[PDB]
């Protein structure tokens, strides 16, 4: 057992009835005195290091060639002047095991934290030394964290794509299904998580070229996609991850759900394909009134109306579908379906729940399309247009496939530096740069939507960490007040930066003129409701920072009207799995699952306390499972009212609560305006 | 007052030989003398025969004649253990340690061995003599079964235990200890059923039943002595095994509610060392907040 | 060719009642109508009563007359599952859903019921008619056993599977599904033992045994239709239950190596949702001609 | 039970110790006087029938519009003038259950045998009334039988494709793999059996752009193809059938074979994809000498040499592969691999065996490409060039994917009519028409190869029927002499028709100039060896027909040199599974499996005696399993010497014989020049 691992395991050993949290710090020192410095490759000067990394195909020549060597050295010096120290052993371990650049033999460390941050900053700035230094100060203060793809791969020649969330629309044809399989394989090859909408696909027992009972339904397509994702597994590094979304009014919805049951046969169950269910308000109304619902055959609806079932508003179309004899449908019990969803989420955490009307009643780009499905993490909610992939030697009709750009603000570090505006604007600029530098040659609709929509996702993390280190309970009304104010400022500065980029470049996102930003509707609740903190403690937390008022929001609305907005979507709160360790932050805006988490690496045990955990804030670091899920829903809705896309919202349940409690949480989330529900993790 | 606790104990003791990997015994087996391997194979073959008949005949027939669904469930479970678990485990041991020809030869040897045939003849004869609604014939068969469970197995058990206690053949030994743990509770249970029948009798009838039990024990004992000498003389252990079988004969008598018959002796200390989530429907009030 | 394979499948399917917590069924049980609760109780008692006959007589009597140590062991294991596992599981379901007085009354009713008694006594009659060393009488009993395991239980299994497929009474439905999975393999295994006897017969004797099997099936089937209407008309399900009976009758026939008797029908989707050549090395000069 | 069913079952009820074969005839009468005539749909005249079939989308109107109604009436009258009678109940039953056109609800019969033959002939003639009458006389005499796709689908609006088999080359890339999956689904949707060569795909543990041990090998692609064929299953009517072919020198050859082991795990086992193994002469030489062989990693060979492993001759490059340190290889025992092949074929009948050198030593188009794999029935052996399917928005390099049209000569009917020449030429014309009217819009390489190669497959059926009905034992040397003469005549007249078509159209197949037809090498054995019958009985059988001599072959060689050949490939002997029933013929050139076959249809059982089976020819109808497989190999080699493509050669084995006997049969087949071995069916 290594010395740093012993020093880390000494945390659980209680002295005077208290955990030895400070010992973790010592572990970090050991982890750097015994391992990191010994296995870190050192060079006589930075010029030699850069030459070795470029020549050995570690870095890219293009992004480094935009700067003189003096500017690169100045950026590296700015990164190293902070003298950044990892506060916990797990932060440094996760960085140097997951993100630090290693030799081809994987035994030496080529990149420190400062080196990786400097390289990512130089990639972000695209030739501006001052902008690169600003990015270096942003990331070394740990105010902003690029996502795992961006942080890991920026500036590296041997790399995947910087985007890892991809949403694909699948049209109801064999050509479109095969193209979807191909694109899923190509994007998993790039290292991205792929979500596919299967609602347009006709159900099982439908007609193919006017022969009856011929379609295999969406379950056969799910089997094909599951095989494709198993095959494309990042060159045998990570398990291929894919998601399939189906509307709850699709007839296959039960069989869809049956793919996640343990009792399902081998020809029914898909193991590497996550599933999500899109639930329109009509289904919730039918379940609430206990009226029996109807699941429709999509192809009959398409034949009758010329549009797909998921392309029209089910609230106004459901009665017409039911009363139409030419539309084929099957009787179901919506309450039984809700109970089945709750039971499946209890067993396996699936499916993801998308409340379609909750997403689309605040969606700014409904003119382009309504949000029909979400991503693999159930937080990307954007307009998508299906593509018509025709036969060979025939021109395809390329639509819009969602691929947003991830990046997370560290709420604790951002707010302690009183730099919400600067961090949000710099993160928006970096996300815009990464979106502009993304070029996928095997996903035509993804590339077209990246060029047109210019959608980015700016998330936040360390919400619970910040609240606990400031003596605020996550379920307290003060925490929701802080979340409201902080995320309203984040939205304000994100919109301001998007409008500034649109003014500078002279271009907005495609079909912006029809958006609620152009019409000013988006700013309605912002020009009438003041989002300043209602509690003195939160106001003192925001001291030293200008909180945008209704007049500021009116000025921003006028600015957007005059200049437009560059990004169709700006904010989405991703789970932030492993980057939260490196940043010493709690994951996403979720409450912490455990105060101290026990992990097993190799044959060794390691202990990670939550950041800033001590005896004084032990009570404020309440575990997520012990919390009331209604108050967690309230906080997530408070944040969601300022996020244009969704939030990865995992439910944290105890083994005691039943499926009725899960359904109640889901229905309260639907009532409170929650757009997506990610997971049902049972303790 | 006891069947339910025996039911629970029997089902909680459930096991399969495949749970124990046997390839670890390969070397300590290879290292034994030819005499030792011969005695070991034959000993386990004698055990296999006893369990074959206890599973095929003894336990099912007693189950048939004993009243009460719970008593029958315990006896049926014990029967399954005899032939589906115990008898089969010996083949797992044989298939690991021995080549097919040696296995074939030892099963041929059980068929022609006069002591093993005599003990099977005597025990199975009593099982097949049970008459419906005749409690005395049933008692006699239960005495025979207790003598099989708590006495007759032990000339066989000695040798695996003797090795286990020296740190030899420990995987096979683990199987044997599990079998022995089962037989101990089987002997107690059948003993309690036998005592039930005995306690219904007149004093005169009881005196005859004790005579039957003691005469049968002595007859089985004398045969077991010859069997023991036949197997153990070549490994030098016959006198030691004889002390062990007398010790266990006393335990069999005690399981039947009788006083010990043989005087206490020191047993080889090596052998002593050898020992879904809950579902509620959705109410109309869960849709409003 | 098959006993060791079935041994493996049987023992790896081992389970115990305690593994499934039953109390959470009360959260859906309370929402059923009186007719639904009545039908469920009656069906459950029907299954319980038939399965007891199989544990006390059906499996042990077949184990007694079948030759072969390995077959006797598998059959013993199956008898154990009936008496030690299935019987306790049915009792547990009852005790969870009904108070003691209600259980006693339902069993009194089902015990007097004409259609349940007709089939129970028909099956038991064939088990009682087995004669020592007469393979024809054994075959007839095996046919009866396969009909119970693979056919007669299914008019009963329908209802728990129907609820299970709807999200109602999930804990007891899980138990029933495990029981049903055991009865399926029991039916297949006993079916193979019957085919072995059948294949030893002359062509005239075979035709005579086929006539016996079809005649027996017809008698049981006509009584099943009456049994079905008696229980399921009050909950409107009889038409679909009848399709399920015929589908399972065909499986029972296939287990006995016979052709299906009934035309293929689709089954209720809710119930559906509930449900070596000798290696010889090349010796060279095989490459030259 | 139906009356005809009872009459057919009356065959096995022996009278005076003999089977009642004549009862079969009675059955047909019943089957027509009680079912077919009552279930047929009669119109006032042919005009109303044709109009009803055209407007109700049963028939394509284009092919019927090329004839005036008087010509169509004359063709139908020619078809009905023969008064064709089905001699067995099963012939009529199979036609009216599998090939006769029925209504949309399949309650009535719209097409008789004469109607189907007339429609197929009118489609074949393409506006020529005399040619249509010639086709009608050819098919009503049952001299020629179009394949099941062509016979069933010709002239139908709801038809699929007329091509039976498709062969795809899969290049070593994710884009090519995805395109192969798409094309396989498209062609299975069209109803054709798809064969894919997986020998170019790099093995398991190869590098995908410098990251090693990343590839899943051919087994992952096999699983993808298996799921694709499961999904595309002819709209749920016929199970999707695919074939995968791998070279025996591929490193994955064991894992490949492990896909068919009965003990294989679910993550490896493949159940709807047939497997074939391509064995060069080098492997047989290594196994014969007992020298340990080496299987190779295709990607290392491609990197070192610039060509794929299966793209070059292993007999000359195996030593270079072994001695090359930059080529990665694994040691194997070739005799153990042969024994594994024999064991697998005994257990499941797989893999198909393709003796590559036997195919390519007489292959006429080696200049275009060597034959590297076969079809799903292991009788199509043609040159194929792999396609380079590039990224989206990049032009793809379209290669040649094999596809040929099947058609079988009925040997008994052809020789009874003494019309080998006329039948062969008319069948060649019909297959040329089927190729010309075939246009597949989703398989570009298949379309290009169909347009360029112009390959057709002209098979033969009722070899054993003709031999047994003429008192010739199938294993006798007289039978092999008859096969030699008959198939030399078939080859002669097929080459003559191909050259005549090339002359009349002024065009040959692509790259004909480099073929052995152009250089005259192909005719060598035909201009030096006489293939006239060596037995007087066979010569009498061939009386009334001009058997080509060496002078006729020299004249044909000169004619080909002057005019060229229209078809790259002309003759391939398919299994001819179910269409042999309608023709009252034994399946293909294979010997009969059983004299009387008992088949269960519905709840009834039927007995089909072999065509012409009687007391006097009972022992001439020797069952295949009772025959010496060495003499069957001799027969198949004798036929194969005159067939440019392969023959679907099924091995018929007894349960008593060992895997050593199967290996001996395989090695004797390789020694005798057998190109492919189809199945190892054990009694
Ligand atoms: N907690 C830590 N986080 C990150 N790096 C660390 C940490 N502890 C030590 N290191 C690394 O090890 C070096 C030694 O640091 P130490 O605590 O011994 O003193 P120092 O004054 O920071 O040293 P130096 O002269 O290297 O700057 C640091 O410069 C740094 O590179
Ligand atoms: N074996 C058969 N094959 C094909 N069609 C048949 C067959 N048997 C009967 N039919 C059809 O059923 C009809 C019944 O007539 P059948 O053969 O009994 O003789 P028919 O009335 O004297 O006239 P004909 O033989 O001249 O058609 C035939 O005309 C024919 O259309
Ligand atoms: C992407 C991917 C490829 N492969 C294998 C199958 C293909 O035959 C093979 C080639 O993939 P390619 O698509 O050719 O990958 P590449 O072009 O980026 O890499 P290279 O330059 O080396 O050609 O890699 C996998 O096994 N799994 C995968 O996920
Ligand atoms: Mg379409
Ligand atoms: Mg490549
Ligand atoms: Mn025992
Ligand atoms: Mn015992
Ligand atoms: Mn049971
Ligand atoms: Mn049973």
């Amino acid at each position: 057992v290594p010395k740093w691992i012993q020093l880390n395991n000494e945390i659980m050993i209680q002295k005077d009835g208290k955990f030895q949290f400070d010992k973790d710090k010592e572990a970090v020192h050991s982890y750097f005195v015994d391992y990191i410095n010994q296995n870190t490759v050192f060079f006589h000067n930075l010029k030699e290091k850069l030459d070795y990394l470029v020549e050995n195909q570690y870095y890219e020549e293009e992004f480094l060639s935009l700067y003189s060597f003096e500017d690169i050295k100045e950026v590296f010096k700015t990164a190293y002047a902070k003298k950044f120290r990892f506060p916990s052993f797990m932060s440094a371990f996760k960085f140097y095991n997951d993100y630090a650049l290693k030799t081809n033999d994987k035994k030496k460390i080529l990149e420190r934290y400062e080196d990786r941050i400097s390289i990512v900053a130089l990639f972000f700035a695209n030739g501006d030394t001052e902008k690169a230094k600003e990015y270096v100060n942003l990331m070394i203060n740990q105010e902003y964290q690029p996502s795992t793809p961006t942080f890991l791969n920026a500036g590296r020649k041997r790399r995947g794509e910087l985007v890892s969330c991809f949403l694909l629309e699948v049209n109801d044809s064999l050509n479109d299904i095969s193209r979807a399989i191909d694109i899923s394989m190509q994007l998993s090859k790039l290292g991205g998580g792929v979500s596919l909408n299967l609602s347009k696909l006709r159900a099982k027992g439908e007609a193919i070229k006017d022969v009856e009972n011929a379609t295999k339904g969406v379950v056969g397509v799910m089997k094909l996609l599951d095989n494709a994702f198993r095959y494309a597994d990042q060159m045998g590094q990570r398990q291929g991850s894919g998601a399939a979304y189906l509307n709850i009014f699709h007839r296959d919805i039960n069989d869809f759900l049956d793919t996640k049951k343990i009792s399902a046969d081998e020809d029914v169950r898909v193991k590497t394909l996550s599933i999500g269910v899109v639930i329109p308000d009509k289904f919730v109304e039918l379940a609430r009134e206990d009226k029996a619902a109807y699941v429709f055959y999509p192809h009959t609806i398409y034949k009758e109306y010329g549009q797909h079932m998921d392309e029209m508003d089910m609230n106004e179309m459901y009665d017409k579908f039911v009363d139409n004899p030419r539309v084929k449908k099957e009787k179901i019990n919506p309450r039984k379906l809700l109970e089945k969803l709750a039971m499946l989420r209890s067993e396996s955490g699936y499916p993801y729940i998308m409340f379609q009307d909750n997403v689309n009643k605040v969606h700014a780009n409904n003119h382009i399309s309504k949000v029909k499905f979400s991503n693999l993490c159930s937080e990307v909610l954007q307009a998508s247009q299906v593509s018509s992939y025709t036969d060979y030697d025939e021109e395809d009709e390329i639509g819009l496939d969602i691929s947003c750009n991830l990046g997370s603000l560290n709420i604790l570090n951002v707010m302690e530096h009183k730099s919400i505006e600067k961090t949000v604007k710099l993160a928006t600029d970096s996300l815009t740069h990464v979106s502009e530098t993304t070029d996928i040659r095997n996903a035509p609709a993804v590339r077209r939507a990246n060029k047109a929509m210019k959608s980015i996702g700016l998330g936040a993390m360390n919400l619970h960490g910040y609240l606990a280190q400031n003596g605020i309970a996550y379920e307290s009304p003060e925490a929701r007040d802080f979340a409201n104010t902080f995320f309203m400022m984040v939205n304000f500065y994100s919109i301001q930066r998007s409008a500034e980029i649109a003014k500078e470049k002279g271009e907005t996102f495609d079909q912006y003129e029809g958006s609620t930003y152009a019409t000013g509707e988006y700013f309605d609740k912002y020009v009438s409701t003041d989002f300043s903190p209602k509690y003195e403690k939160i106001a003192n937390l925001f001291e030293g920072m200008h909180i945008p008022t209704t007049e500021d929001w009116k000025k921003l609305k006028a600015f957007v009207a005059e200049h437009g907005m560059y990004h169709s979507y700006r904010l989405c709160i991703a789970p932030t799995g492993s980057i939260s360790y490196v940043q010493s932050s709690t994951a996403s805006v979720m409450p912490i699952m455990e105060r101290i988490e026990e992990r097993t690496y190799g044959n060794s045990k390691t202990y990670y306390p939550m950041p800033g955990l001590a005896s004084n804030n032990w009570f404020f670091y309440k575990e997520a499972y012990d919390m009331d899920m209604f108050k967690v829903v309230d906080m997530i809705a408070t944040i969601q009212q300022h996020i244009d896309q969704g939030i990865s919202f995992t439910l944290f349940l105890k083994d005691t609560m039943t499926t009725r409690d899960l359904n109640r949480i889901d229905l309260y989330a639907h009532h409170r305006g929650i757009k997506t529900i990610y997971y049902a993790r049972t303790k | 007052d006891f069947t339910q606790m025996f039911y629970n104990q029997n089902v909680k003791q459930f096991w399969l030989p495949e749970e124990i990997a046997l390839n670890g015994d390969l070397l300590t087996w290879k290292y034994l003398g030819k005499n030792e391997q011969d005695t070991y194979m034959k000993v386990l073959a004698g055990l296999t025969l006893l369990d074959t008949e206890q599973g095929n005949t003894g336990m099912p027939i007693v189950a048939e004649h004993v009243d009460g669904h719970q008593r029958k469930a315990v006896l049926n479970f014990m029967a399954m253990m005899e032939n589906a678990v115990h008898a089969k485990s010996y083949s797992n041991i044989f298939m690991t340690l021995a080549p097919t020809e040696t296995i074939n030869e030892v099963f041929e040897w059980v068929k022609q061995n006069k002591y093993l045939q005599k003990k099977a003849q005597m025990i199975v004869g009593l099982y097949k003599a049970i008459q419906k609604d005749d409690e005395i014939s049933l008692f006699k068969a239960m005495v025979a079964s207790v003598y099989l469970e708590s006495f007759l197995f032990y000339s066989g058990f000695y040798y695996p235990l003797y090795f286990y206690g020296q740190g030899k053949l420990m995987q096979s030994g683990e199987i044997i200890n599990l079998i022995l743990r089962d037989e101990a509770i089987h002997g107690v249970y059948v003993g309690l059923l036998a005592q039930e029948i005995y306690n219904k009798q007149t004093e005169e009838k009881k005196a005859e039943l004790r005579e039957f039990a003691i005469d049968l024990l002595n007859q089985l004992y004398e045969n077991e002595l010859e069997y023991t000498e036949d197997l153990y003389d070549q490994v030098g252990l016959s006198h030691d095994v004889k002390k062990f079988i007398r010790y266990n004969a006393n335990k069999a008598l005690m399981n039947l509610g009788f006083d010990p018959y043989f005087e206490e002796e020191d047993i080889n200390p090596i052998v002593l060392n050898g020992l879904k989530a809950t579902v509620e429907p959705l109410k109309d009030d869960d849709f409003y907040f």
